[PDB]
């Protein structure tokens, strides 16, 4: 049968440049010139740009998620706060 | 460079920018038309400077075109109003025609006035068949025209200035171009509105036989154009323009900033709902979605953008190879 391999970024270290980029603003993006870079070692960075997009993606749910599990929460307890009352 | 929008309405985007100017969106011909836009240095002409390699760069005028005004302020002008633009509409146009160019557009819309007031033309080297509210007779019947073809669509822009809408606006525009021709000159909808002066400037430019018809220097000298006012009379609709454009600006933005309450608290400490209302637990719980996947909307546009000169530049790779 056939193996796929685990995603090899999640192991490798990922330039702190890199992050800089991604969190560079709108404007300053073509700043950077990649002609100079070799056909496979760019590979190797939008791979990891995927990778940034993931775990900045997973925050953003998980937040959204602790949230949403608090507001429930809370409106359970004034729910039964009230019933308490009556 | 990168400004926000103007409008768009005809063609594509025309955008703001600052480097003031103002860009608008077979190619040895593009480059000529251009180059040819710039030998022109006129007060009564919006000024072109270049075409970055189709983006066209040209003077910025704050007012925005006589159409924009009028549909911002939901009113049309009256006759004081039309005098003192068409005054300094018909000068640039004698203009143009003095370097034997025709302007070949000219409709409410590409008539641009500054902050000051200053009427000024554009567009006349970027315009199977497309609307024919403003042509003359004989640009739409493909007979030769000359320079007075454009007083024809400034009597019809005269028409869409003081009842907001050319002749024939309503009706189908493929039927309107068969019309024109044979149909008589228009006129007003509500003739007695309007002046002695205004209805026979309007006579004489909406004369269907092109060589009886005036000319840009000669209708400098109509009495609708000698009683024309000052520049200074358009200083209160373009002030009533502005701040009608600013204040829904402003309602844009603060209704903008107003949706940034209800994404998520960053620190991540939801205590604080011990002191909200029910009501307004209620609000968060159900704006939570759509807030959501507005923030990861603009992350996977962000991510997106950035990630793609990387993969625009494997790809230049790979044909090379
Ligand atoms: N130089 C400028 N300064 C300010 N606003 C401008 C300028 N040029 C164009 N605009 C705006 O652009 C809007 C739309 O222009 P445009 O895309 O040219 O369509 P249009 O003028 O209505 N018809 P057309 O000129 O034939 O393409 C106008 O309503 C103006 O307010
Ligand atoms: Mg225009």
């Amino acid at each position: 049968s056939l193996l796929v391999p685990a995603n090899p970024y999640h192991t490798a270290e990922i330039p702190d440049w890199l992050q800089v980029y991604a969190r560079a603003p709108v404007k300053y993006d073509h700043i950077l010139k990649w002609e100079l870079f070799q056909l496979a070692d760019l590979d190797t960075y939008q791979g990891m740009l995927k990778l940034l997009f993931m775990k900045e993606l997973e925050q953003i749910v998980k937040m959204y998620e602790a949230y949403r599990q608090a507001l429930l929460t809370e409106l359970e307890n004034r729910k039964q706060r009230q019933q308490w009352y009556a | 460079d990168v400004l926000e929008k103007l409008g768009e309405g005809s063609y594509g985007s025309v955008f703001k920018a600052i480097h003031v100017v103002a860009i608008k969106q077979d190619l040895q011909e593009i480059i000529k038309e251009i180059s040819i836009m710039q030998q022109c240095d006129s007060p009564y002409v919006v000024k072109y400077y270049g075409s970055y390699f189709l983006w066209i760069v040209m003077e910025y005028c704050g007012a925005g075109s006589v159409s924009d005004i009028i549909r911002l302020r939901n009113k049309t002008l009256i006759e004081d109003e039309i005098a003192t633009i068409l005054k300094s509409t018909l000068k640039g146009l004698e203009y143009l025609h003095f370097m034997r160019k025709i302007h070949r557009n000219i409709k409410a819309g590409n008539i641009l006035l500054n902050t000051e007031g200053h009427a000024k033309l554009a567009d006349f080297g970027v315009a199977v068949i497309g609307t024919p509210f403003w042509m003359a007779p004989e640009v739409i019947q493909e007979i030769g025209y000359n320079c007075v073809a454009d007083i024809w669509s400034l009597g019809i822009t005269s028409i869409e200035m003081a009842e907001g809408k050319p002749p024939y606006a309503d009706i189908h525009p493929m039927r309107a171009i068969f019309m024109i021709p044979t149909n008589p000159p228009p006129t007003f909808r509500k003739p007695e509105l309007w002046s002695d002066d205004f209805t026979d400037f309007v006579k004489k430019c909406l004369v269907k036989n092109p060589e009886q018809r005036a000319t840009a220097t000669q209708l400098l000298q109509h009495p609708f154009i000698k009683n024309a006012k000052p520049v200074s009379i358009l200083r209160d609709l373009i002030t009533e323009a502005m701040e009608i454009k600013a204040k829904r600006h402003e309602e844009q933005q603060r209704e903008l900033e107003e949706e940034e309450n209800w994404k998520v608290p960053q620190d991540g400490d939801f205590d604080f709902l011990k002191n909200l209302s029910l009501e307004e637990l209620q609000m968060r719980l159900k704006a939570l979605d759509p807030m959501m996947e507005r923030e990861i909307e603009e992350l996977r546009q962000r991510y997106t953008a950035k990630r793609q000169p990387i993969l625009d530049a494997m790809d230049a790779k790979k044909r090379r190879q």
